[PDB]
């Protein structure tokens, strides 16, 4: 039920920028959100069909009860943290955010960067701390922190404010 | 549970009382009635019709004429005799239906799949393991479909 | 005969050439029949020949992949977009024979 | 327009634009259009033989009307509404877009140098008395019977 | 101009027919006709799930057909005999069965391509005197004919 | 044969029991469900024609009309002759005043004519044609005469033969529009003198004027049978084939 | 656009009418009517 | 009826004003009688369909 | 924008430009023959040295 | 009979009959007319189809 | 004009086309000159088929 | 050859081989009267009193257009110019009443006041208001987003854009009261109830042979509009 | 799941090619779908558009089973199963 | 508390429609089963009194409205008031009140606009002994006592006519405008004529009683 409720958010957003949004550019920027969000589920879709294939079970708590190996813990994590950084923007996937926020209403732009990204976060803590990993995070790391240079160092080349505000 | 009475204008309505949504039996396993014939000729059928087979084609040839009417609605550019010709063809049709019907009707019951007034000497224990159904069909009409829920 | 990935191509001209009742139609009979025969062929009728089987759909399947990911994108006809959905879902359908018949 | 109070409405005849054509059966035909609009409009509202226009024009967004091609146009759909344009025009009219040259050579009838589609014209002020020829154009689909 | 609604209402009264045989359907599991046929459960809930999903198809058929009659009787005529074989090809019990019963199949979906409707009453009234070419029929026999004939030999 | 029989027997069941029964019940039950309603709703009546309206000694003398369109209305003294077209919409009040009507004369649609005084005639002459939305009052027009659309004719407006009035243009009272003139304005001024083509225009407009009056009497004069052989017609026309074109 | 009542029956508007006066006489062949609500 | 009544005795300029406040007034009566039937319209389905909603919804989920 | 997007659409773009829109009988025969004659090589090919 | 402005005895006989009506093909099996057309259409079809009713009715 | 389509008449003529419609010059001869052909004329039609063969 | 009791006018009629096509959502009066090729778009409301004659050429009518009550939409035949000369009328066009309209285009949101004569030839483009009591003269061109008047129609002034929105909401306003006419109605009509028998109604002259109904399979037709024959 | 539970990682990772490839050729479409003015594509039967309500109910349902389907997919799986056990038996 | 009534009037409202409806396709498929083609009468469905939900035209008896008129909606008619042929008054949006001795001619048009500024009716208001010609369009006016206008007159939202005042023919009296008492005024953007006398007063007041006195004889000879 926790994947099928961050899987439900996406028709209501797309059926709004399609429908609410008064730029003409904004029928492109919907399809640019829906397929990169969408790529992004289905990493998360992989890595949930993995778990729950493997240990037959709905409930955070029998995952104490069962040990992954060292490739299946991999695999999941690098799922996770992909599909995961698709949605909340990790540095190489952040141009359909921009996109969308130049071209969608302003109401809906408050709700996308507000509330809508941090659903990303909190499924990914939870699938984080129900499983033992036993990989470096340097390289995580390191991608949340190029995502942090390259976002900050494109701000001083913006003369659109709601590009700038994306970016932040 | 209680099935129609065979030999008898309402038995053909035991095609619809069933034990298991099986469409046949397996390779091996017995009938659920005493077999009469087992390997039965085309005579042997039709020497074994009844008021059960009478009465599925009276049935047919009852139900023949408002569906004869339905599919006779569809007519557009048609004089009366050919109108008249095509609610005979379908009628006709409808009889034939109710013969093969009660023609199956017979084979099963030289069978034994179907009631045919025997019962088997031994009865075959049954252990009622999974239940879903027992409590739902009796508070239901569907306990008229099941026999032995 | 079911004019899979490989050899698709005519199924396209067939789509183009028909009336919309006559897609309806072929559509149900085409996946109800000819393709759930052909899958019951290696899952049920000649599953004793699937260790030669498998090898040749796996082939099959990414010849098809690599030959449609650029030619469904450069249609630009109703009849044309109807056939490429039904051939996309029949190489998806044959992955998912490759993963039953494991 | 220019206009100031108190003037009178100018005259449909002065402000129309003048299109001859050869048909396809080898006779001469003279059409009305006007500014702003595209040649298969014109050519359609005047019952022009010879064009298929299985697409009708195209999308309605990113149209190649617009003086400005929009990098994420998608172009001409079905290439159906060739004509021919005679030779000063024709230079006048520029290099093609690579879409819709694709969609040119790509057609099942044979075409020229001088091709070139119809609802991808903008008609203006110097196609006045422009040449043009419309030799017939292929059917596409079954629904175009229909 | 006939109308061919009663026609498809005649199939499907036929088809919904076929379902009551197999709703009282008894017997064993086991192999008829020479060991050509089969009759087991899972064949035989094949051949129930085709049969409801023609009739189906044919009620929005019918329908259908009231809005626009673009259609003729023979081409619902090939529909009746489609939706009467296929089920068949689902009970084969041999390789050569189920080949005899695929031709016959799609001789009838030949049929149903050749009878579909060529020319239309619209309001294009331009294309008078003069000759247009279409080529769309022929290029559906021609492609339907050809890999009939490979699969066949194959 | 016994089918036949049955089929036979329930047809006269249904033609004489099923029929009557169902269309008794159904009366009933629209009768009782519009008194449910009211009076927040209306019901369907019976629209009255008034082409043919007699008041007092006022008897219309208007068979000569090659056309009369069945939502006009002409009441009163109004006397027409051969080949007169009364367009639809068009009202004559010759309870106000008589109106005379020539030969050929159309008057177009939703056209108004009634004398402004209670004692004065309106005459229009032969050959006359009269444009849609006009307004006329106490007027002789004489023959050969030409009114466009959205024109007003006042109280004493003399129009010689052969007088064009233009399109949108009011004719102020008392005003004699002399022959082969057109005049044109929100106050009616000379504007022109005719120039043969353009007599020949409004002579062909005219014509077919004429024309499309007779093909609308044709048209408008159907009875109910006929009507509904044309629906049925129309239908099958749009159910028709090449083949069965070619066949009729 | 709004579609709101400005006629509202809570209250009255505070208004006064000294404030642009009327012309009613006195007009000549070729000036326009005076407006007639003029209350501020 | 303002409307109805005589209103010779006054001046114009008084007439017109107390038409203009006699049609105001009913207009506004107009105006409450409307929005109470469109209310009215809004509540009925409500009160008919909330149940059997919730009974579909309940019946599908749990 | 490059690297993510335009790379598999110029991709695309560089695949079609070597396919025919129209499909021609020699073509689809060729196809046909194609497919039967080097499916078996290939499979041939992976049994023996493979 | 009006009641409340509804007639309840309106009728109007429909036009719009088959040519086939009162045909006497169309009357009662048996009948003697129905005889009489039956026999006229039998031999009618005998002289347009004879080798065609030689084999199926003589082999049925 | 009842049974032609949207064809009309015109004063002096029947009409042979729908409104704005272009008139085909080779169906006037063919109404005007029924077997008629004082010499083979080569029109643009005639040379193209020509030039076609 | 008159003189009938009950009215025989109907609202929609076609001439022979000419037949109207209305819109979904589209209320037509039954006062008013549409005659011949007469195409209408979708949520398109032509009030009472008006008539519509596509008999000498084609009339066409875009989707949200309001027609007022004494109108008169006509053709011509010919121009002399040599364009078509049927009735184009764009998308959100508002026609006042006691207007006239002969063989002239109109393009979307277009405003014509009450009383207006727009002649034949005559091109007004998108965006244009002509003031109520004016005259076009034959084959002239209103600019786009322009305000014209007089019987000479003359030039005024440019529209500003907000004068184009509230115009478009002007036109977006009308299709709920013709809603509300529509409700009005009822899709069974019960005027035939009310007639006495004729000695022709249960006696006809002559017999026609069994055709197609024209409202075959017309339960599974929805009534959408309840004014339909 | 049911190719994770074979164990099968390159056909899913094959399958999730295919299904972005073919996802983004649906909803490619849906751009296309936007139109300066509403499109009138209904035939006309008695003057007026032929709007069908039979199908329109088969719309209706097939929509209530595209939108809700999921929550009863249960029962389908159910039978589905029921049925395919058969198979060997 | 009368939500209450409004529910049980709408519902009661309900009722009767589906009964009237269930009445009619059940005297149709009489119909069909009786051979019978009566209810495929094509006949007209034009309603002389059309009422809207709660809008219901009220008149009195000593109106006259010609069976070519059309009042939909909120229509208030006072006594002796007659609506020519073909005249349509539509008051669906708000109502149109009319005075006592009013004479509306033929071709007369009706209606009210959606909105207007503050402390403008926006419902149409005619006054007492006032002659409106044929052909007029009238929107959202107040219209005093003793007004004649001539035919083939337009007055927009928000005009205001005094007592006694005179409208020439085919005029248009522009949006907001107050035309004042006892004057004459004509053009189309209308300019003022001179101040009327005692003798054209009279003659107007005479013509209004005579064509009041025609219509009353008319609807009399249509009864
Ligand atoms: C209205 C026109 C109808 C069609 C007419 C044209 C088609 C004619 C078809 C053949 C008719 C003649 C058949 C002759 C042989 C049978 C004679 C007969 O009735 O015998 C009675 C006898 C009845 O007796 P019995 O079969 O009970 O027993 C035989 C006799 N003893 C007891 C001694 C053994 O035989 C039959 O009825 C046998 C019927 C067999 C049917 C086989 C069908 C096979 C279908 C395969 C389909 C594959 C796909
Ligand atoms: C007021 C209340 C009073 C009290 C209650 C009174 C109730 C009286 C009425 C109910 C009882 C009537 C008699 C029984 C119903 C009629 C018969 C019927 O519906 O049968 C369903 C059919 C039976 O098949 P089954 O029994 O499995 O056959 C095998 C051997 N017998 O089953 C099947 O066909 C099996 C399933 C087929 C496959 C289904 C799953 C796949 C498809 C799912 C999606 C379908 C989408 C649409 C497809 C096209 C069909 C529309
Ligand atoms: C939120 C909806 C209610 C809002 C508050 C309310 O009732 O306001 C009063 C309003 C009438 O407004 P007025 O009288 O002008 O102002 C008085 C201010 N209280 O009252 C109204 O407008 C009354 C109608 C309100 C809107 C419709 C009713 C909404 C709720 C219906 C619930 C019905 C029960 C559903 C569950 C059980 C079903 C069996
Ligand atoms: C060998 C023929 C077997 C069938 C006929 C047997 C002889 C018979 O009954 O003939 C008499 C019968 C009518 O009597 P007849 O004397 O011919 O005429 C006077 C009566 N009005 O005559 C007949 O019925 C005519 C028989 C014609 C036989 C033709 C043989 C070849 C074709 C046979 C087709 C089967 C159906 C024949 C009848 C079709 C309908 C006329
Ligand atoms: C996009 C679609 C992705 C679909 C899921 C499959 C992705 C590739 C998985 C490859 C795999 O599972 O390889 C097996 C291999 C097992 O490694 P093994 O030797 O058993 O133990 C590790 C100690 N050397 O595994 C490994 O060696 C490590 C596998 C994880 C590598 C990092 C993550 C790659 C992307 C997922
Ligand atoms: S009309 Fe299709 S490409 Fe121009």
């Amino acid at each position: 039920l926790f994947f099928m409720c961050y899987e439900l958010l996406l028709i209501p957003s797309f059926l709004i920028v399609y429908f609410v949004s008064p730029s003409r550019r904004a029928i492109q920027a919907s399809l640019y959100f829906v397929i990169w969000t969408q790529l992004g589920s289905l990493l998360v879709l992989i890595a949930i069909s993995y778990i729950i294939s493997i240990t037959n079970t709905y409930e955070f708590n029998d995952l104490k009860y069962f040990n992954f190996t060292n490739s299946e813990s991999t695999i999941i994590i690098f799922l996770i943290f992909l599909g995961f950084g698709f949605k909340a923007p990790i540095w190489p996937f952040h141009y359909w955010l921009t996109k969308t926020h130049v071209e969608a209403p302003s109401g809906f732009s408050i709700y996308l960067s507000g509330f809508l990204v941090k659903t990303a976060l909190y499924g990914f803590y939870k699938f984080n701390t129900s499983i033992f990993i036993d990989i470096d995070s340097s390289i995580f790391i390191a991608i949340c922190i190029m995502g942090v240079v390259d976002s900050s160092l494109k701000m001083w080349g913006q003369t659109d404010l709601k590009k700038l505000v994306a970016y932040g | 549970s209680q099935t129609f009475a065979h030999d008898s204008f309402l038995g053909g309505l035991n095609l619809f009382k069933r034990r298991d949504p099986r469409f046949v039996l397996d390779q091996g396993e017995r009938p659920p009635y005493p077999i009469i014939n087992s390997n039965s000729s085309f005579v042997d059928v039709l020497s074994n019709f009844n008021k059960a087979d009478f009465g599925l084609v009276l049935f047919s040839a009852a139900i023949g004429f408002p569906l004869s009417r339905w599919v006779l609605k569809g007519l557009t550019f048609s004089s009366l005799n050919y109108r008249r010709g095509l609610f005979s063809s379908v009628y006709g049709g409808v009889i034939l239906w109710g013969l093969v019907l009660g023609f199956n009707n017979s084979y099963y019951r030289l069978n034994g799949f179907v009631d045919n007034g025997l019962v088997w000497k031994r009865k075959e224990r049954k252990l009622n393991k999974y239940d879903f159904t027992s409590e739902f069909e009796d508070n239901s009409f569907f306990k008229k479909l099941r026999i032995r829920d | 005969k079911l004019g899979i990935a490989p050899i698709q191509l005519y199924k396209i001209e067939i789509y183009k050439g028909l009336p919309f009742l006559s897609i309806f139609f072929y559509t149900t009979f085409y996946f109800l029949i000819f393709f759930l025969f052909f899958s019951l062929l290696f899952i049920y009728y000649l599953s004793a020949l699937n260790n030669f089987f498998w090898i040749i759909l796996l082939i099959i399947s990414i010849i098809g992949i690599f030959y449609i990911i650029s030619i469904i994108f450069d249609i630009n006809l109703f009849k044309a977009f109807l056939a490429y959905s039904t051939i996309i879902n029949s190489i998806s359908f044959i992955l998912l024979i490759i993963a039953i018949i494991f | 327009h220019h206009h100031h109070a108190g003037d009178q409405a100018d005259r449909v005849a002065d402000k129309i634009i003048w299109i001859n054509i050869q048909n396809r059966i080898g006779q001469f035909e003279r059409i009305s259009a006007f500014e702003g609009e595209s040649l298969l409009e014109a050519l359609q509202r005047n019952k022009v033989a010879g064009i298929v226009a299985t697409c009708e024009g195209g999308e309605d967004i990113n149209t190649m009307l617009e003086k400005p091609i929009d990098p994420v146009t998608y172009g001409p759909f079905c290439s159906s509404c060739q004509v021919v344009v005679s030779n000063p025009w024709r230079n006048k009219m520029g290099n093609l877009h690579y879409l819709e040259e694709r969609n040119l050579v790509r057609s099942s009838y044979p075409t020229t140098e001088n091709s070139r589609l119809a609802c991808c014209i903008l008609v203006e002020k110097w196609m006045n008395e422009m040449i043009i020829s419309i030799p017939q154009n292929p059917n596409s689909v079954y629904e175009d019977n229909m | 101009k006939q109308n061919p609604s009663f026609i498809i209402r005649l199939n499907l009264l036929l088809n919904s027919l076929m379902v009551l045989y197999l709703i009282t359907f008894n017997g064993y599991s086991s192999t008829f006709w020479w060991s050509h046929f089969k009759l087991n459960n899972y064949s035989l809930y094949m051949y129930l799930l085709v049969i409801i999903f023609n009739n189906y198809f044919l009620y929005i058929t019918e329908k259908h057909i009231k809005i626009l009659n673009n259609y003729s009787i023979d081409y619902f005529f090939s529909i009746i005999n489609i939706t009467l074989f296929i089920p068949m090809i689902f009970l084969s019990n041999t390789l050569f069965t189920f080949f005899f019963l695929i031709e016959l199949v799609s001789c009838a979906i030949f049929y149903k391509f050749i009878v579909s409707k060529i020319s239309f009453k619209n309001s294009n009234y331009k294309d008078n005197y003069f000759s247009i070419f279409s080529k769309n029929y022929l290029n559906v026999l021609f492609y339907q004919y050809w890999s009939s004939f490979f699969s066949s030999v194959m | 044969m016994l089918r036949l029989r049955l089929f036979d027997a329930y047809e006269k069941i249904s033609m004489t029991f099923l029929g009557p029964l169902y269309r008794r019940i159904g009366k009933s039950l629209a009768q009782t469900g519009l008194n449910i309603q009211q009076p927040y709703t209306s019901d369907d009546r019976l629209v009255p024609s008034l082409r043919n309206i007699r008041v007092t000694n006022k008897i219309p003398s208007i068979n000569d009309s090659e056309f009369i369109a069945p939502n006009s209305v002409v009441i009163g003294d109004v006397i027409t002759k051969e080949g007169s077209s009364i367009w639809y919409g068009a009202t004559l009040r010759g309870e106000l005043g008589p109106i005379e009507i020539g030969k050929q004369t159309v008057i177009q649609d939703l056209v108004n004519i009634q004398s402004g005084k209670q004692n004065q005639k309106t005459q229009i002459g032969d050959n006359v044609f009269i444009g849609p939305n006009s307004y006329i009052q106490s007027s002789k027009i004489n023959d050969n005469s030409f009114v466009g659309m959205g024109s007003t004719v006042s109280t004493g407006c003399n129009l010689a033969s052969n007088a064009v009035v233009a399109a949108g243009s009011v004719v102020p009272e008392n005003t004699q529009v002399p022959s082969n003139q057109i005049w044109a304005g929100s106050p009616a001024q000379y504007l022109r003198d005719i120039t043969p083509e353009e007599r020949q225009v409004l002579q062909e407009h005219h014509q077919e004027c004429v024309q499309l009056a007779r093909i609308h009497a044709e048209e408008t004069e159907k009875s109910f049978r006929e009507v509904l052989n044309d629906f049925d017609r129309i239908t099958a026309e749009a159910e028709y084939d090449h083949e069965s074109l070619a066949l009729q | 656009r709004q579609n709101f009542a400005k006629n509202i029956t809570t209250t009255d508007i505070p208004k006064d009418s000294h404030h642009f006066a009327a012309k009613r006489s006195g007009f000549t062949q070729t000036e326009q009517a005076p407006f007639a609500y003029n209350d501020v | 009826n303002v409307l109805l009544s005589n209103r010779k005795n006054l001046t114009p300029q008084e007439s017109v004003q107390k038409v203009i406040n006699y049609a105001l007034l009913q207009d506004a009566k107009q105006r409450s009688r409307t929005l109470r039937h469109i209310k009215a319209s809004w509540v009925i389905p409500a009160l008919l369909f909330t149940y059997p909603a919730w009974y579909l919804a309940k019946g599908a989920v749990n | 924008e490059y690297l993510t997007k335009k790379t598999i659409d110029s991709f695309i773009f560089n695949n079609n430009r070597f396919n025919f829109i129209n499909l021609v009988e020699s073509k689809y025969f060729l196809q046909i023959l194609t497919l039967i004659l080097y499916l078996f090589f290939i499979t041939i090919f992976i049994l023996f040295y493979i | 009979f009006f009641v409340d402005k509804y007639n309840f005895s309106r009728r109007v006989v429909d036009h719009r009959q088959p040519y086939d009506l009162n045909f006497s093909i169309n009357n009662p099996v048996g009948s003697r007319v129905w005889f009489k057309a039956w026999k006229q259409k039998a031999i009618g079809n005998f002289l347009n189809l004879v080798g065609v009713h030689y084999a199926f009715y003589g082999a049925g | 004009v009842k049974g032609k389509g949207s064809i009309r008449k015109g004063i002096h003529g029947e009409g042979f086309g729908a409104p704005s419609h272009a008139h085909d010059a080779l169906i006037h001869q063919i109404k005007q000159s029924k077997d008629t052909m004082d010499y083979q004329n080569i029109t643009n039609e005639v040379a193209q088929n020509f030039a076609n063969h | 050859k008159y003189g009938e009791n009950i009215s025989k006018h109907r609202s929609l009629m076609s001439l022979y081989d000419l037949h109207p096509q209305i819109g979904y959502q589209s209320y037509i009066a039954p006062n008013s009267t549409v005659i011949g090729e007469v195409t209408i778009g979708n949520e398109t409301t032509v009030w009472y009193n008006s008539v519509i004659r596509g008999d000498v050429n084609a009339v066409q009518i875009g989707n949200n257009v309001s027609i007022g009550e004494n109108v008169v939409i006509h053709t011509a035949g010919s121009l002399p110019t040599g364009q078509p000369a049927s009735v184009d009328i764009g998308h959100y066009v508002i026609i006042g009443s006691k207007s006239t309209i002969y063989s002239c285009t109109i393009q979307d949101e277009v405003v014509i006041g009450q009383g207006c004569v727009i002649l034949e030839g005559a091109r007004i483009e998108k965006g244009a208001m002509i003031a109520a009591n004016s005259v076009v003269p034959p084959g002239r061109l209103i600019p786009a987003g322009t305000l014209w008047a007089g019987n000479p129609c003359t030039f005024v002034r440019n529209l500003t854009k907000s004068e184009l929105a509230t115009n478009i909401d002007h036109a977006k306003k009308q299709l709920h009261l013709a809603q509300q006419h529509r409700y009005e109605y009822l899709p069974y009509n019960s005027a035939y109830l009310q007639k006495s028998n004729s000695e022709e109604d249960l006696n006809p002259t002559k017999y026609d042979d069994v055709t197609i109904n024209y409202n075959f399979g017309d339960e599974e037709r929805a009534q959408e509009n309840p004014l339909k024959y | 799941l049911y190719s994770s539970f074979k164990s099968q990682y390159l056909l899913i990772l094959f399958m999730t090619i295919l299904n972005i490839f073919g996802m983004y050729f649906y909803i490619q479409n849906l751009r296309f779908v936007v139109k300066k003015n509403k499109s009138s594509i209904l035939n006309y039967k008695n003057y007026y558009v032929n709007i069908n309500y039979s199908i329109t109910l088969n719309i209706i349902l097939l929509n209530f089973f595209n939108f809700f389907g999921i929550l009863f997919l249960s029962d389908l799986i159910i039978i589905l199963n029921y049925i395919s056990s058969y198979i060997y038996i | 508390m009368k939500l209450f009534q409004a529910m049980w009037t709408r519902t009661i409202y309900s009722i009767g429609r589906m009964v009237r409806e269930t009445g009619l396709a059940l005297d149709r498929y009489g119909c069909k089963l009786e051979q019978d083609i009566s209810c495929y009468e094509p006949l007209s469905r034009h309603r002389n009194i059309l009422p809207i939900y709660d809008l219901v035209p009220t008149f009195y008896h000593s109106t006259f409205i010609a069976p070519n008129s059309s009042l939909i909606g909120a229509v208030y008619l006072g006594q002796n008031t007659v609506v020519g042929y073909g005249s349509t008054l539509r008051g669906d949006n708000h109502a149109i009140r009319v005075g006592h001795n009013t004479v509306i001619g033929d071709k007369v048009a009706i209606s009210n606009v959606a909105t207007l500024a503050a402390g403008i009716p926006v419902s149409t208001n005619i006054g007492n002994h006032v002659n409106i010609g044929a052909g007029c369009v009238l929107q959202s006016c107040v219209v005093d006592d003793n007004v004649t206008v001539g035919h083939n007159t337009v007055i927009l939202e928000g005009s205001v006519l005094e007592r006694g005042s005179v409208i020439a023919p085919n005029s248009l009296v522009p949006a907001g405008r107050l035309i004042p008492s006892g004057q004459l005024w004509a053009g189309s953007p209308v300019r003022y004529v001179r101040d009327l006398k005692e003798e054209e007063i009279k003659l107007n007041l005479e013509q209004t009683e005579q064509n009041l006195s025609i219509g009353k004889t008319h609807k009399s000879s249509l009864i």
